[PDB]
């Protein structure tokens, strides 16, 4: 509702919106080991 | 030549279900539009 | 916004090769294993 | 003599086919084990020359750097884990 | 002996397997979801 | 002409394993797409 306080919120903005890309980008990390996993257990289930 | 433990159907599924999940995939990049959907094939592209 | 699109956007030229290659690849998949379940019937040759 | 010299070997040999058809099994399980090492040490590659770039700034690089943090540790996973009936193939313990 | 152990790892394998694919299906639901938060804050910055 | 130890089977039963030895491994290799699966057939190839 003031100016100052306008840039102040959109500096605050730019950060939230780099903490959900760093969250984002751990669970996509975990979810590509999972399915390297996944894939390495559905072959070895088979030969075992 | 044992039967009750058929091998090549294993085999086969586990091939035609890796292969499912690329088409899945790539279905899905074709209906939406996108490369990444769920920014879990690039995080720092996204 | 054009360096955007380079990151983000699929080209469908690209996309619908993919798409046709996997298509072919899942019709023949899909025969591997309905010959692959009918391997064993030689089997039964033996017994009878 | 002769037949039960030949009834032994016979024997021996039956039973040495199925020591090689074990040793077919232990080795195919480790080969297809060490494909998925394989790609994922592929997948690794082209992370790092996806990070090579300077249109990245530390903190994707930082994003970049945690995906192969975890892509490494499946990898040991795979190596600590393949395993036939406790005899740690891919591991190093499975010499001579 | 031999044969139990291979079914059990058999059996293990087998549920591991989707134990995974439940994994999987938690993380991109989550991720699917933080999607609409980053479209939000977006939104945020657009309006300061 | 001595029964009880029919080599004639012996002889057949090695002959059709050692076949479907390799029916399986073409079904395999129709199955996947790849002229190299388990990387135990050509290693400079792999």
């Amino acid at each position: 509702t003031t100016l100052k306080g306008a840039m102040a919120v959109m500096d605050i903005a730019e950060t939230a919106i780099t903490n959900l890309d760093q969250i984002r980008a751990d669970i996509a990390s975990i979810q590509n080991q999972v399915t390297s996993t996944i894939n390495n257990i559905t072959v070895t289930q088979v030969n075992v | 030549f044992r039967i009750n433990t058929n091998v090549a159907a294993l085999n086969a599924k586990a091939n035609s279900d890796l292969n499912a999940k690329s088409l899945d995939a790539s279905l899905s990049r074709l209906s939406s539009g996108l490369r990444i959907n769920s920014a879990a094939d690039d995080a720092s592209g996204m | 916004k054009a360096a955007e699109s380079q990151i983000r956007d699929v080209d469908f030229a690209s996309e619908s090769a993919n798409y046709s290659k996997a298509n072919i690849l899942a019709q023949s998949g899909s025969y591997a294993m309905a010959q692959a379940n009918s391997s064993q019937q030689n089997v039964l040759r033996l017994l009878q | 003599a002769i037949a039960d010299s030949l009834r032994s070997q016979a024997n021996t040999l039956g039973q040495a086919i199925s020591n090689g058809n074990d040793a077919l099994g232990i080795l195919q399980t480790a080969d297809k084990a060490m494909d998925e090492q394989l790609k994922i040490l592929d997948t690794i590659k082209t992370k790092a020359t996806q990070a090579a770039q300077d249109g990245q700034s530390l903190k994707t690089r930082t994003m970049l750097q945690a995906d192969i943090n975890k892509l490494m540790e499946e990898l040991d996973n795979i190596a600590n884990t393949t395993s036939f009936n406790g005899k740690q193939l891919l591991s190093g313990n499975f010499t001579n």
